[PDB]
C-alpha cells in the first residue's frame, strides 16, 4: 500500500549487556542482535521500495540519530550485496563503531537514568517530521537488554505514559523486544497492549532472526488481518505511592491523584501536602453495621 | 517586511503567556453545554449557517473533552421555542450525546431563548452531583436579548450559592446581562464572556474551553476519593452484562463486587464505585506538570549550536530561531518547540540531562 | 417545594406518568413490585435523579410575549388557531379570557367566537390599531370595551409607584414652581386635532407603555444604594485571582508486594570492543534448525493460543427459544436489581438497615432457588443439550449474588458471633 | 399505614390497566 516509516530504537547499555553476557556466556550477543537487525532492515526495505527506516540508539549518557547521518571510510561489510542495503549497513556499522568508541572513552562517569523514554519521544518527533514531509505508516521498534538490574522505573513511568498517549494520537504501535532474565516488564507490556503493540521476551540471542522475522513483521497495511501473538495480559494497575504495592481498590488524592493503598499518616497528602477531612476518612474506615 | 510584523505579533502574543503558573486545576469535572436552537442561528451569515457550525464544533468539543478529561460526565440541554429541552443526561459514554447531537442535526433550529429556564433546569440537573465534582456550564448564545418568565438575579444568587461557574461564548457582540453573569459567577473576572471574530476564532475558543480550569484557594474542598482498578477478562462464553443486560464475550470484572461491565472509565452499577485505569489518571499530568516556554536566543550573540538539538535539522539563518529550554539548556527549532509544547509533554533534553 | 426525596417519592401520579411513558419500566416495575413485591419506595430510590429530571422537564413554563403583535390579519381569512397561543392570549388578556368564558360555554362556538374577536374593534384597540367609527367591530365583543377600559384604569392604579429622586424627572420639572416664560411650540408639544381633542396617539403610546410595564411587573413577581450606583470602576484596582498554586514533593515507595563490578564490566567491555573491531558476520546468524524448530514450536503455540483467544472476538447470536431467552433475561435483570439494592443496603451501614438486609438476603436466596428451578426446567426441557449454556449464561450474576450472601454470612459471624 | 394501601392499590389498578393496553 504505502511506505511504512520504520522506527527502530536500540537501547544500548553496557550495564545491561555485560550483565547479560556474564549471566550467560554469549559474548557478542549484541553483535548478533545488530546483524539480525541488519537483516531485518534489509527484509523491510526489500518488502517495500520506500518504507524508510529511522534508526536511533540511546547510550548511557544520551541518544544518537544513527540513521541517517547528521545534517552537519573502511567497509567491513561485503561489496557483493545490494547498493541501498550496503549503504545503510555501512553507515550503521560506522555509526555503531563511533558510538562504541565514544562509550569506551567516557565510560567512567555515572548516569543512573534510563534514556529510553527520551529516545522514544525524539523518535516520535522525527516520525512527525517525516510524516509531515510530503501517507506513511508509523511503526516503532524497541530493542532492550532486560537482564540488567531493574533499578527504578518509577521516574520512567510518566513519560512512558505520555509517549503512549502520543502514539495513540499518531496510530503508531509500539512493538517491544526484550532479552533478559526477567520474563515480564509490566510497563512495556501495558504499552504494547494499549498501543496495539507486540510484546516479546526471550533470553537466547540465537534464533532472534527467525523470531523477529516471523513475529515482528506486522505492518499497518495488514494489521487487522493478522492476529497479535501476545499471550500476557495486564491489569493496568500501579504500585502504591507510600507502600509500593499494586492496589485493586483504594484511594486517590482529590488534588495530586496518587494511589493510596491505605490512609496516609497525618491524613495529609504524601504528594501534594493536602490535609484531608477526618469525617471523610472515618466514613471510609467505617465497618458495615450488622445485626446481632 | 512581514517578518517584523510577525515578530511584534509574537511578542504581543507571548506577553500574555509570560506568566505560567502551577495552579490547582479541576480534574473531577462536571461540564454542561446548553445549546440554543432559535431563529438567530438560522442566519446563513457565516457559512453555511450558525446552527451547522455549532453542531460540528460541538461534535469536536465532545471528542476533545472526552479525550482529555475522561473523568467527567457530559450533559446537553437544547433551547428551542421558549423551552429548554433536555436531550443528553450526564454520562460517561460520549457516544450517547453524539447520537443525540446527530438527532439535533436533522431537526430545525427555531424559537426564542430563555436563559432563566435553561439555567434553572441546568441547576436542577446539576443538583445531585458530589462535592469533588466541579460543576461548570458552557453556554452558547446568539441573541442580543432573552425572553424570560421571571427574575434572573435570584437564579444568579442561587447558582453562586451552589458553587457552579459559567462561561459564555456569545455570537454577535457583548450582552450586558451575560457580562454580569460571567463577572458575578466568576469572582469578578471578565475572562469568561468571550465573543468570537470569525469561525477560526470560534475554533480556538472551543479548544480553549476544552482545557481544565484552575480552582480557588477559598473554594477549598481538599479531600480523598475511593477508587478501584477493575480487571478485564476475555472469556470464551458470551456473558450477560450488568449495565445493558446482554451477552458479552469479554468485559471488565468488578474489583469489589465481582460483577461485570461493558465500558470504562465508568462507575460500578452494582457496588457503585468508580473504575478507571492508571492511564486515565495520568492523562492530565501535563496539566499537573506544566512545561516552561522555550526562548529564542538572539541573532547577535554567539550560539551554542547551529542546528536543532531535537529534530536534528539545521537552524535557518536575519533572526535566530533557536528556542532554548532553560531547564535543559538546549535550543530547538520552532517545529520541535510546537510539538514538545503541545503534542509531547516532556523535554528530551531534560530526559537526557541527569538530575 | 417539589424537590425533596420525600416529595419525589410522594408524587405517585408523576411516578405513574413516567411509568406510562416508558415500557421497560412497566416490565421492571411489574417484576419488582407486582411480581416480587419489593418496597416501591426503594424501587424509586435509585431512580430519584430520573424522577427529578422528569419533574423539571414537566415543570418549566415560557415567558410573556406580545402575542397580539404576533397576531397577523392575514380576499378571505381562514382561522388557523393554535391552542397554546389561545391560552397565551387568555393569560395575557384576562378580559379576553373572561369574554371567552361567559360567551362560548353559554351562547356560541369557539371558532365563531374568534371570528367575532378578529372582527371586533376591541381586538384592534388591544392591538396596535387606532379605533375608528368607520369600523363596526363585533357588538358582542365590543360590549367589553368599557370593562377593558376600567381594567386599564385599575391596572394603571396598580402600576403607580414612587420614584427615586436620582432619576425623578417630576422632581426635575418641579425644580422651579414659579417658572414664568412663554408658551412652548406646537411642534414640540403634544399636538391635538382641529376641535382641540387629541387624535389618541398619546393613548396608544401610553397603552404600549402600559404593555411594557405589565411585562416588567410580570417579571417582577413572586417566582444608600446610590453609593454603589455611582461607583466609577474605571479608575479602580484590577481583580487578581486568588487561585492557589500547587507544588509536588516527590518521594515514592520502592516496588514491594548479585551486583556487577566496574572492573568486570570494563574487562568485558574491552573484550567486546575487541570483538567488534575484530569481526562481524551476517551469515553466522542462521540458526541450527533444531533449537530453531523449538522456536517454531513456541511461536506456533503462541499463535494457536492467541488465535483461540481471537476466536471469540444487539448481543451475540444465540439459538435459545425466544420466550426462554426473554424469561432468563428478565430473571437476570431482576436479580441484578435485587443485588444492587442489597449492596445499597449493605454499604449503607446502619442498624436500621438490618431487617432490610435480612429480607433482601431472603429474596436473594429465593432468586437462587428460582434460578435452580429454572435450571431444572431447562434440564427437563433440553436434556442438557443447551441447558448447560443456560446455566453458564446465568452463572456470573449467580456467583456475584452468592458471593454477596457469603459476605453477609461472614459479617454476621463477625459481629453477632 | 392504611391510607397508603389504597394508593398502592390504585397503582395496582393502573399497572393492570397499562398491561392490557
Ligand atoms: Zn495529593
Ligand atoms: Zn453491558
Ligand atoms: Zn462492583
Ligand atoms: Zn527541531
Ligand atoms: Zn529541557
Amino acid at each position: 500500500e504505502s511506505p511504512s516509516l520504520l522506527t527502530v530504537i536500540i537501547e544500548i547499555a553496557p550495564k545491561l549487556w555485560t550483565t547479560f553476557d556474564e549471566e550467560g556466556n554469549e559474548k557478542g550477543s549484541i553483535i548478533k542482535v545488530l546483524e539480525a537487525l541488519i537483516v531485518f532492515l534489509n527484509a523491510h526495505l526489500a518488502f517495500n521500495s520506500a518504507n524508510k527506516v529511522a534508526v536511533i540508539a540511546a547510550y548511557s549518557q544520551g541518544i544518537k540519530y544513527l540513521y541517517p547521518e547528521s545534517t552537519s571510510d573502511l567497509k567491513i561489510i561485503n561489496s557483493d550485496m545490494y547498493r541501498r542495503f550496503r549503504n545503510v549497513d555501512e553507515t550503521l556499522v560506522e555509526e555503531i563503531y563511533k558510538l562504541f568508541e565514544l562509550e569506551k572513552k567516557q565510560i567512567e562517569q555515572n548516569s543512573q537514568r534510563s534514556t529510553l523514554a527520551g529516545a522514544m519521544s525524539a523518535g516520535l518527533t522525527y516520525v512527525n517530521r517525516i510524516s509531515k514531509e510530503s501517507s506513511l505508516k508509523s511503526r516503532l521498534l524497541v530493542l532492550t537488554c532486560g537482564s540488567g538490574s531493574s533499578k527504578d522505573e518509577i521516574f520512567q513511568y510518566i513519560p512512558i505514559m505520555n509517549c503512549i498517549f502520543s502514539a495513540t494520537k499518531m496510530k503508531c504501535p509500539i512493538d517491544v523486544v526484550k532479552i533478559g532474565g526477567s520474563k515480564e516488564s509490566t510497563f512495556l507490556q501495558q504499552t504494547t497492549d494499549a498501543t496495539n503493540g507486540v510484546y516479546l521476551h526471550v533470553e537466547s540471542t540465537e534464533g532472534l532472526i527467525q523470531y523477529l522475522a516471523t513475529a515482528m513483521f506486522i505492518d499497518p497495511s495488514l494489521r487487522p488481518i493478522i492476529v497479535k501473538p501476545n499471550h500476557g495480559s495486564v491489569d493496568f494497575r500501579t504500585s502504591c505511592y507510600l507502600t509500593g504495592r499494586v492496589v485493586a481498590v483504594g484511594f486517590i488524592c482529590s488534588v495530586c491523584l496518587c494511589v493510596l493503598s491505605i490512609i496516609p499518616p497525618g491524613n495529609k497528602c504524601p504528594a501534594c501536602d493536602s490535609q484531608f477531612d477526618e469525617h471523610v476518612i472515618a466514613k471510609l474506615k467505617r465497618k458495615p453495621v450488622v445485626p446481632r | 517586511a512581514s517578518l517584523v510584523a510577525s515578530i511584534v505579533e509574537a511578542r504581543k502574543k507571548r506577553t500574555a503567556k509570560k506568566n505560567i503558573t502551577p495552579y490547582q486545576r479541576g480534574i473531577i469535572r462536571s461540564l454542561i453545554l446548553t445549546l440554543d436552537c432559535s431563529e438567530a442561528m438560522l442566519e446563513k451569515d457565516l457559512r453555511p449557517n450558525r446552527h451547522a457550525m455549532i453542531i460540528q464544533y460541538a461534535i469536536d468539543f465532545v471528542h476533545e473533552f472526552f479525550d482529555q478529561n475522561p473523568i467527567s460526565q457530559m450533559g446537553i440541554i437544547i433551547m428551542r421555542n421558549g423551552l429548554a429541552q433536555l436531550v443528553s443526561q450526564v454520562s460517561g459514554n460520549p457516544q450517547d450525546h453524539i447520537d443525540a447531537l446527530k438527532s439535533i442535526r436533522k431537526q430545525e433550529p427555531k424559537g426564542n431563548p430563555s436563559l432563566q429556564n435553561a439555567l434553572e433546569m441546568a441547576r436542577g440537573l446539576l443538583l445531585p452531583v458530589p462535592a469533588h465534582c466541579t460543576r461548570e456550564v458552557l453556554i452558547v448564545f446568539g441573541s442580543l436579548s432573552t425572553t424570560d418568565p421571571g427574575d434572573i438575579h435570584q437564579t444568579i444568587d442561587s447558582l453562586v450559592s451552589e458553587k457552579i461557574r459559567v462561561k459564555v461564548l456569545g455570537l454577535s457582540a457583548q450582552v450586558a446581562i451575560c457580562k454580569e453573569l460571567c463577572k458575578a459567577t466568576n469572582y469578578g473576572d471578565e475572562s469568561f464572556y468571550k465573543i468570537l471574530l470569525d469561525e477560526t476564532h470560534l475554533k480556538e475558543l472551543f479548544n480553549e474551553a476544552v482545557t481544565p480550569l484552575p480552582v480557588n484557594k477559598i473554594n477549598k474542598g481538599f479531600t480523598l476519593v475511593k477508587m478501584g482498578f477493575p480487571t478485564r477478562i476475555f472469556e470464551d462464553t458470551p456473558t450477560f452484562c450488568s449495565c445493558h443486560s446482554k451477552l458479552v464475550y469479554g468485559g471488565y470484572f468488578c474489583p469489589n463486587c465481582h460483577s461485570k461491565v461493558c465500558s470504562l472509565p465508568t462507575v460500578c452499577p452494582c457496588c457503585d464505585l468508580m473504575l478507571i485505569l492508571s492511564t486515565h489518571l495520568a492523562r492530565s499530568y501535563h496539566h499537573l506538570m506544566p512545561l516552561k516556554t522555550f526562548a529564542e536566543v538572539p541573532t547577535t550573540e554567539k550560539f551554542r549550536s547551529e542546528d536543532c538539538f531535537s529534530c536534528q535539522s539545521r537552524f535557518p539563518i536575519l533572526t535566530s530561531s533557536r528556542y532554548r529550554c532553560e531547564d535543559c539548556k538546549q535550543e530547538f527549532c520552532v517545529d520541535c518547540d510546537v510539538f514538545i509544547h503541545e503534542i509531547l509533554h516532556n523535554c528530551p533534553g531534560c530526559e537526557s540531562k541527569p538530575v | 417545594d417539589s424537590l425533596s426525596k420525600e416529595k419525589l417519592l410522594t408524587n405517585l401520579k408523576l411516578q405513574q406518568s413516567l411509568l406510562k411513558g416508558n415500557k421497560v419500566l412497566m416490565k421492571v416495575f411489574q417484576e419488582t413490585v407486582i411480581n416480587a413485591g419489593l418496597p416501591p419506595s426503594e424501587f424509586w430510590s435509585t431512580r430519584i435523579p430520573l424522577l427529578r429530571a422528569f419533574a423539571l422537564s414537566t415543570s418549566q413554563k415560557v415567558g410573556p410575549y406580545n402575542v397580539l403583535s404576533t397576531i397577523k390579519p392575514v380576499n378571505k381569512v381562514n382561522v388557523n388557531l393554535s391552542r397554546e397561543k389561545i391560552l397565551n392570549i387568555f393569560e395575557n388578556y384576562p378580559i379576553v379570557k373572561k369574554a371567552y368564558t361567559d360567551n362560548v360555554p353559554k351562547n356560541f362556538k369557539e371558532p365563531e367566537f374568534w371570528a367575532r374577536f378578529f372582527s371586533s374593534k376591541l381586538f384592534r384597540k388591544l392591538r396596535g390599531e387606532k379605533i375608528m367609527q368607520n369600523d363596526r367591530g363585533d357588538v358582542i365583543i365590543d360590549r367589553y370595551l368599557t370593562l377593558d377600559q376600567e381594567f386599564d384604569r385599575k391596572d394603571d392604579d396598580m402600576l403607580l409607584h414612587p420614584v427615586k429622586k436620582i432619576i425623578d424627572l417630576d422632581g426635575n420639572i418641579q425644580d422651579d414652581p414659579v417658572v414664568r416664560g412663554n408658551r412652548p411650540d406646537f411642534t414640540m408639544q403634544p399636538g391635538v386635532d382641529i376641535n382641540g381633542n387629541s387624535d389618541g396617539t398619546v393613548d396608544i403610546l401610553k397603552g404600549m407603555n402600559r404593555l411594557s410595564e405589565k411585562m416588567i411587573m410580570a417579571l417582577k413577581n413572586e417566582y444608600n444604594d446610590e453609593r454603589n450606583e455611582l461607583k466609577i470602576d474605571d479608575l479602580n484596582e484590577s481583580y487578581k485571582t486568588n487561585y492557589a498554586i500547587i507544588h509536588l514533593k516527590r518521594n515514592a515507595h520502592e516496588k514491594t508486594t548479585l551486583k556487577v563490578s566496574n572492573q568486570q564490566m570494563l574487562q568485558q567491555l574491552s573484550l567486546v570492543m575487541d570483538n567488534l573491531i575484530n569481526k562481524l558476520d551476517l551469515n553466522q546468524v542462521v540458526p541450527n534448525n533444531e533449537v530453531s524448530n523449538k522456536i517454531n514450536k513456541r511461536v506456533i503455540t503462541a499463535i494457536k493460543i492467541n488465535a483461540k483467544q481471537a476466536k471469540h472476538n444487539l448481543e451475540v447470536k444465540s439459538t435459545l427459544p425466544i420466550d426462554l431467552l426473554e424469561s432468563c433475561r428478565m430473571l437476570h435483570t431482576t436479580c441484578c436489581e435485587f443485588l444492587k439494592h442489597f449492596y445499597i443496603h449493605f454499604q449503607s451501614g446502619e442498624q436500621k438497615q438490618a431487617s432490610t438486609v435480612k429480607k433482601l438476603y431472603n429474596h436473594l436466596k429465593d432468586c437462587i432457588e428460582k434460578l435452580n428451578e429454572l435450571f431444572q426446567d431447562v434440564l427437563n426441557g433440553d436434556g442438557e443439550s443447551m441447558s448447560n449454556t443456560c446455566t453458564a449464561y446465568l452463572k456470573p450474576v449467580l456467583n456475584s449474588i452468592t458471593l454477596a450472601t457469603h459476605k453477609y454470612d461472614e459479617y454476621f459471624n463477625e459481629y453477632n458471633n | 399505614e392504611e391510607r397508603e394501601n389504597e394508593k398502592t392499590l390504585n397503582d395496582y389498578y393502573a399497572a393492570l390497566a397499562k398491561k392490557q393496553a
